[PDB]
């Protein structure tokens, strides 16, 4: 509703970078809040592109961002009488970026790994890889669970399980507010999907420069499956926290899955054991339900909801024709130890081709009425097709059904506006919280901030 | 195989000394090295890998350096606990390999062995052996030579050796010489003796017996 | 006595005419003190209206081209005729309607077109071995239903990047079965291979040359081959008056719009050729797979008749996917594809066996309805599209037009076409709400109001702006 | 808190084989390489070679291809070593090891476990008095517990009273049976007026003799 679409604050990356592919809100430690941006195509020291990580200072009139600097180097350690390799270049750094506490995690999930022995390999693949920083310290780590340093010959002698060559580590991301670091891995075992759980205070304690294999010995992975559901599942392509069990001692995890049972798709929500609590299946095959996924209360009964994005849905239209337009769904979670029903709110797109639900940012209470709301981007929506996002308000059966607000993109066609978003920070300490939204294709990241109600 | 050779085997310091012991390896490791401590009658402990990392609980006194095939292990300002034997170890490549060691022990003022000489027991001779036994109790350095003589002539044959461990609070080292004979082969002779031979004095310390005679 | 017309008591000529089909208006001069002058033309006639000031126009459809449909398909390039009539002239009062009639036939002997567009990931090699015949002996049994029978040839695997393509040693990138005992070509997205010809050996000697490639994950790219294969017109050679079937064979699942992000691809499929002169798919490296709504676009846009041809293990999978794209049809592979031929017959046949009709730029105030005549000279009510037809047969619908009031515009028109077809019939409407006196109106008359009003059509009018 | 807990001492005769263990504590075997280690004091430190607990792949240094056999149990969170045809030279203590956080390190290493390959039956110890020959203020005597398997013997005098100015040698094997000796100092007027006995305990044999030191 209350977003002014008047007077934006534009930040900008370099051309060709995509800066704006991710980006999150980041706080200080004296809770000065900043925006982290991931440019996935940033050149790095040989003219190639490897990635980079820009952290924005809040300013009214946006502009340029400093570097968060990474190690870009390649890196070989010749050791147990093998060669491990690490190669960076192309590798995304900045494809997806996390904030928490005063940490900043940006993900690599193309960055490729080898070891030789001889003759032989483990066969180079994108086992993708973290970068953890410190911002205010200078400290560094990086977590990277799918290396490791079996040959070839090995996985095929033991019918490729637990195949974690091709994980892309880094994928997408999310910490628990205990600063426990999930990261999907859609990838993992053979393209069925991983996740790799660790706290972030052990991955810095268990890191140390030129190792490159190394134990965080409270590291938790999910598990291989026989069942052919799984194959090519993509599971953990988007990952999410909340509270779904009512126990509120343990977090669970919400993993989209968008391929998942020959290109159905699902949303899985699990214990921090990777056991199975709720299932729920994609409504139409190739739709991509698993996208994005999201977790707010939209309710106001201090239960978490659900919400899920299916970017590719054909609606149904007059004649027995099918419009790509994009749905979302919303799961509200029941009163004590219940099933997730059927979707309470179905909300579909308009646009042909504007992948609505594309990404779903909660925005916490945006018009200060006691309900938290959510904003839906649709990249190459709106009339034009140059990209909307779509605010929708939280009310005591759920969701608006239309959107109280539309944002039309202000960059050009093919910026991909909207395709992240993140929400629920008040970047300016008006009391107020703010909406981020990222434009890859322009390179810049557009800054929505929230005024009061008219 | 990759071997590694580690000096000085020991060093004989004082608390609060800056100590280093290095190792070469028969080819560049690439900081593939890890530092270990024994202590007296005690399992290992790892200090340091890959080179320069300390392991978690390791004091900050220790410290690793080193590249290519050449490394050291620094310990600043010794403590009482850190009197005990180090080894490095390769793991660039299998199989593993490790160095000979260093055993740290502590420096004093030397000081001579008391030596002292017993004939065998008769409770010994008439099961029908005889041992000859010498003490050098309480010397430094460690280093020390025993020569036994059966009447005057050089015996080294039968001969058993043992040395105790750095004593508690003396610092001092100790010595058992043991020359078992048949007791038939004992009554040949007469004069029984032994010789230690140590850097303190430059002839010997010479301790002797005549049997039947006392 | 008084009916509809006159009791509305009606100021106009064309106020008259909106009231119901059946009115009619007086402009005679001469016309008794209270007389009304809208009423049935019956009764106007009868109280001595002459003749020639009777306005009442008809609704009426008379045909404007009325081409005979042909017997054959072959002959000309192309001048056959599959829609009768073609081009209709209809006059329409306001709210009323008129009925038409349209004839469709399923042509003997017309040209088709079939590209043949095969995986040839490693699985398919005792597959390539079978069809090395499969140009001429399809030829053979095609003949008995086309003499214009034209045949291609593409290959697909999937997109050259990682992680679906093995990068290393850099043996692996020139063949990628090294670490097996054999030789394999390096992996290629899409290449085009054979444009469509009447010369079939050609067919067999190109997939004689043809071999397998090797790649890592078992979903492939055959829906950017798809893709391409439809929209690279002029190059994959579809001629404009042909049954188009693209015959697209796999035993695997199919990666799908977002899978390319795995490979580090976020841009969209933009629905272009990207096939040139080496005759491989060039942004296969830089661009996503195609949604299935786009592959539809381009499918309906280039009247490509798409069929899953799938062994048995994804025919569920397929046939799923084929009710989301309407018009694919499914036919069951063997493992070896050794039944590919009677596959493509059938699947030809289950094509030319049904007619739907579509109506493209309809206006808003028409409504049609549709009575179907399938099988036995049997009417079906409230259809528009007939099943269960061979080559030969012929259907006809019955359609009728109604408009709802009179809309602004007085020419419109709009298509009736079948799905598939060339030809359609062109429907020409003229909103006939008009009298023919208004033409001749006398403005500033000294007859109404001494020249505040207008004179048209017997009574005076107030004028402009009053 | 990681520890790596071995199986107590090994006492087995020339040709046989004996299994030893090696249990993780506060942690699961399947995370890390699990190594095996022998040392003795001659030849010093020696690596064995390693196992993946998660996959059961081994490496070996090729000095022990056909000796050394090691296997692990991830249900019991255990790592073994199996050494066959037993010599002299297998005499040494074995020690598990795993890394810290370096995949390729030695960072952690059980207590040790003692093997010692020998025919020797149990033997009951001889303990010999060693009185001096017939001067000084100082005076020294001493004890010579001789032909004793298996170790340990625990050494005192007068039943532990008399700690201070005591030497005990460690023991030495000499033909299959250990020998050991122990020396205690004092002052003259003390020796002998006041009586002086070597108590030498050896469990194994179940025997705790008790010699009187007398003069000549
Ligand atoms: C291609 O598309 C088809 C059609 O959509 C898919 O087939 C359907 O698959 C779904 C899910 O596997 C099936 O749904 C099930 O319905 C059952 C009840 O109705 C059917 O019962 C029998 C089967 O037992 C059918 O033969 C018959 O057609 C009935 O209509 C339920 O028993 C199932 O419920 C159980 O599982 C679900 C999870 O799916 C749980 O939520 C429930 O609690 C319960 O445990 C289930 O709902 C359905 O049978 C199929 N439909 C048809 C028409 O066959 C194919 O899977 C798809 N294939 C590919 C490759 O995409
Ligand atoms: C299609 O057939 C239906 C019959 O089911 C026709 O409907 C009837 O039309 C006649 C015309 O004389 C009327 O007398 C009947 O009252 C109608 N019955 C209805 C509408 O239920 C209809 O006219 C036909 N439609 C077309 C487009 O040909
Ligand atoms: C319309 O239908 C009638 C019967 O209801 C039929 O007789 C007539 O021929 C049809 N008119 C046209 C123009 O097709
Ligand atoms: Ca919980
Ligand atoms: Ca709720
Ligand atoms: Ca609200
Ligand atoms: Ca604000
Ligand atoms: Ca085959
Ligand atoms: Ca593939
Ligand atoms: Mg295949």
């Amino acid at each position: 509703l209350n977003l002014d679409p008047v007077q934006l604050t534009f930040y900008a990356g370099p051309n060709g970078s995509q800066f704006g592919f991710s980006l999150d809100f980041h706080k200080d430690s004296h809770g000065r809040v900043a925006i982290v941006v991931g440019a996935p195509r940033t050149l790095g020291p040989s003219q190639e592109e490897t990635g980079g990580v820009f952290l924005c200072p809040w300013r009214a009139e946006g502009g340029q961002c400093p570097s968060l600097l990474f190690d870009l180097r390649d890196e070989t350690r010749n050791v147990g009488s093998q060669t491990l390799q690490t190669f960076k270049a192309r590798q995304g750094l900045g494809a997806s970026v996390v904030s928490w506490s005063d940490v900043i995690v940006a993900c690599a999930p193309w960055q490729h790994w080898n070891v030789l022995e001889k003759t032989e390999e483990a066969e180079k693949t994108p086992v993708g890889s973290c970068f953890l920083a410190q911002p205010e310290s200078g400290r560094r780590a990086e977590y990277s669970p799918c290396r490791g340093n079996t040959l070839s010959r090995i996985y095929v002698e033991n019918d490729f399980s637990w195949d974690k060559r091709y994980c892309e580590a880094g994928f997408s991301s999310v910490v628990t507010q205990a600063g426990e670091l999930v990261l999907g891995a859609p990838g993992g075992y053979y393209f069925l999907g991983l996740l790799a759980q660790a706290p972030v205070a052990d991955i810095f304690s268990s890191y140390r420069p030129g190792i490159l294999l190394w134990h965080v010995s409270s590291q938790s992975l999910s598990f291989d499956s026989s069942n052919p559901e799984y194959f090519d599942g993509y599971w953990g392509y988007s990952v999410a926290v909340g509270e779904f069990d009512g126990d509120l001692n343990t977090t669970e995890y919400v993993v989209g899955a968008p391929t998942w049972s020959w290109t159905l798709g699902a949303v899985e929500i699990l214990d921090s054991y990777y056991q199975r609590l709720h299932r729920l299946r994609g409504e139409q095959m190739a739709s991509y339900f698993g996208h994005s996924v999201a977790v707010t209360d939209v309710n106001g009964d201090g239960r978490h909801d659900l919400l899920v994005g299916a970017p590719l849905y054909m609606e149904s239209r007059a004649d027995r024709k099918l419009a790509e337009v994009g749905r979302v769904y919303l799961f509200l979670q029941p009163r004590g130890p219940h099933a997730l029903g059927a979707p309470s709110l179905l909300l579909t797109g308009t646009q042909l081709y504007g992948r609505f639900g594309s990404a779903i940012a909660p925005l916490g209470d945006l018009d200060r009425d006691g309900y938290n709301d959510i904003a839906v981007a649709a990249p190459y929506g709106g009339p034009s097709g140059r990209g909307q996002v779509l605010v929708f308000l939280g009310q005591s059966e759920g969701l608006r059904s239309r959107p109280s607000q539309v944002l039309d993109s202000p960059f050009p066609t093919g910026s991909a506006f909207g395709f992240s978003l993140r929400g629920a920070v008040d970047i300016d300490d008006n009391g107020y919280p703010d909406l981020i939204v990222g434009a890859y294709g322009a390179n810049q990241v557009a800054v929505y901030r929230a005024q009061p109600v008219v | 195989d990759i071997l590694m050779t580690q000096s000085p085997s020991s060093m004989s310091v004082s608390l609060g000394d800056t100590v280093s012991i290095t190792c070469h390896a028969s080819q560049g490791i690439s900081s593939n090295i890890g530092w270990l401590q024994q202590k007296p009658g005690k399992s290992f402990m790892g200090l340091i890998y890959y080179g320069t990392n300390l392991v978690d609980g390791v004091p900050s006194r220790f410290s690793g350096s080193g590249s290519g095939a050449d490394y050291s292990l620094t310990i600043s300002s010794l403590d009482s606990e850190d009197f005990a034997d180090y080894y490095c170890v390769q793991y660039a490549q299998l199989p593993y390999t490790f160095g000979g060691g260093t055993k740290l022990e502590i420096k004093r003022a030397d000081a001579a062995p008391t030596v002292s000489i017993f004939p065998p027991s008769s409770e010994q001779l008439t099961s029908g052996g005889a041992s000859v036994v010498c003490f050098l109790n309480n010397f430094y350095p460690k280093d020390i030579n025993v020569k036994w003589k059966i009447d005057g002539s050089e015996r080294q044959n039968g001969v058993l050796n043992s040395w105790t461990d750095q004593d508690s609070k003396d610092s001092t080292y100790s010595m058992s010489s043991t020359l078992t004979l048949t007791k038939d082969e004992y009554e040949r002779h007469n004069s029984y003796t032994c010789e230690a031979t140590h850097k303190t004095s430059t002839s010997p310390i010479v301790k002797s017996f005549n049997r039947n005679e006392c | 006595g008084p009916n509809i017309c006159t009791t509305r008591g009606v100021s106009s000529c064309q106020q008259c005419l909106a009231v119901s089909p059946m009115c009619a208006w007086c402009s005679d001069e001469a016309l008794p003190l209270g007389s009304p002058r809208c009423d049935l033309k019956e009764n106007l006639l009868k109280d001595n209206c002459a003749p020639e000031s009777i306005e009442f126009p008809v609704s009426e459809a008379r045909v404007l081209e009325d081409r005979p449909l042909s017997d054959k398909g072959s002959g000309d390039s192309s001048q056959v005729t599959q829609v009768s009539p073609q081009r209709i002239a209809l006059r329409l009062r306001p709210d009323d309607s008129k009925n038409f009639s349209i004839q469709v036939r399923q042509v003997e002997d017309y040209p088709v077109d079939i590209y043949y567009l095969m995986d040839l990931s490693y699985s398919m090699k005792d597959d390539l071995w079978s069809i090395q015949n499969l140009g001429t002996k399809l030829a053979t049994q095609m003949r008995k239903l086309t003499s214009n029978l034209r045949i291609g040839f593409g290959a697909f695997v999937d997109k050259p990047v990682s992680p679906y393509m093995y990068i290393s040693p850099p043996e692996a990138l020139e063949n990628p079965c090294y670490d097996m005992k054999t030789t394999c070509l390096p992996m290629f997205g899409y290449k085009h291979v054979l444009t469509l010809t009447d010369q079939v050996t050609r067919f067999n000697e190109e997939v004689k040359k043809q071999s397998v490639s090797r790649n890592r994950d078992a979903p492939e790219g055959g829906f950017d081959a798809i893709m391409q294969a439809t929209v690279c017109d002029e190059k994959i050679g579809w001629r404009n008056d042909a049954s188009h079937l693209l015959v697209f064979t796999t035993d695997a699942k199919t990666h799908i719009a977002l899978d390319g992000r795995l490979a580090g691809i976020v841009q969209p499929n933009d629905g272009q050729c990207h096939v040139g002169s080496d005759n491989h798919y060039s942004a296969s490296t830089t661009m996503d797979y195609p949604s299935l709504g786009l592959m539809t676009e381009k499918l309906s846009q280039k009247n490509i008749n798409l069929i899953f041809a799938v062994t048995e293990n994804v025919v569920n999978l397929y046939q799923n996917y084929s009710e989301l794209i309407p018009g694919t049809t499914v036919g069951v592979l063997s493992m070896d594809s050794s039944n590919v031929l009677q596959l493509i017959v059938d699947a030809y046949g289950k094509i030319r066996s049904k007619v739907e009709l579509e109506v493209r730029d309809l206006p808003e105030e028409l409504s049609l309805s549709f009575n179907a005549t399938c099988l036995n000279n049997e009417v079906i009510p409230g259809l528009k599209s007939c099943m269960g037809l061979k080559i030969g047969d012929t259907v006809s619908f019955s359609i009728e037009a109604k408009v709802r009031g009179c809309p602004q515009e007085k020419e419109k028109s709009f298509t009736i076409k079948p799905v598939g077809f060339k030809d359609s019939l062109i429907v020409q409407v003229t909103f006939d709400c008009d009298c023919a006196c208004q033409a001749q109106a006398e403005p500033n008359s000294h007859r109404c109001n001494n020249g505040n009003g207008t004179f048209e059509c017997g009574v005076c009018r107030c004028g402009p702006g009053w | 808190e990681v520890q790596l807990q071995q199986s107590g001492a090994e006492l087995v005769k020339p040709g046989a084989s004996v299994k030893l263990s090696c249990t993780a504590s506060g942690f699961n075997i399947k995370d890390t390489y699990v190594h095996w280690v022998k040392q003795r004091p001659e030849q010093g430190l020696e690596w064995i070679g390693r196992i993946d607990p998660a996959n059961g792949y081994t490496k070996y240094d090729p000095k022990f291809q056909g000796k050394a056999t090691i296997t692990a149990d991830t249900s019991s969170n255990t790592a073994y070593l199996q050494l066959s045809s037993l010599t002299s030279e297998d005499t040494a203590v074995y020690y598990c090891v795993r890394p810290l956080y370096d995949y390729y390190a030695m960072d952690y290493w059980g207590q040790g476990t003692s093997v010692t390959v020998s025919s020797a039956k149990t033997t009951a110890p001889s303990v010999y008095p060693l009185a001096p020959v017939c001067t000084g203020s100082s005076v020294t005597l001493g004890c010579l517990v001789k032909g004793y398997f298996p170790e340990p013997v625990t050494l005192t005098w007068n039943s532990g009273s008399l700690s201070s100015g005591v030497h005990t040698f460690p023991a030495v094997l000499q033909s299959d049976l250990y020998t050991l000796s122990s020396s205690v100092t004092v002052t003259s007027s003390t020796w002998p007026s006041q009586s002086i006995t070597c108590n030498v305990a050896h469990p194994a044999s179940s025997t705790k003799v008790d010699k009187k030191i007398e003069p000549r």
